């Protein structure tokens, strides 16, 4: 609300959100894994839902 | 054909259809605000039904 606003057109471009880690981080791995796994079970999807 | 592909790709709603006569059928009832690329060999034989 107040619903006065409107999305006109396609997109100009194509592209994606990632979950970011400092380079090199320990944590790369698993979360790179982690968002693949949500991705396939489906979370992503319920969520933006 | 680029501009084209770059329009329909993003179109929403979805411009491409699942079978020829959905898209025939769209035409139909768009009254001129949908066009439809087909081959030439469906379109001729559509154009004589």
């Amino acid at each position: 609300k107040p619903c006065d606003t409107m999305k006109v057109g396609g997109n100009l471009d194509s592209k994606g959100y990632g979950i970011a880690t400092p380079k090199g981080s320990s944590l790369r791995t698993p979360v790179n894994l982690a968002v693949l796994k949500l991705s396939e079970q489906g979370v992503l999807d319920k969520l933006k839902n | 054909f680029d501009k084209m592909w770059t329009y329909m790709r993003s179109a929403e709603p979805s411009v491409f259809v699942r079978t020829t006569a959905e898209g025939v059928a769209r035409v139909r009832k768009s009254k001129g605000k949908y066009a439809y690329l087909l081959e030439s060999t469906m379109n001729e034989y559509i154009e004589q039904r």
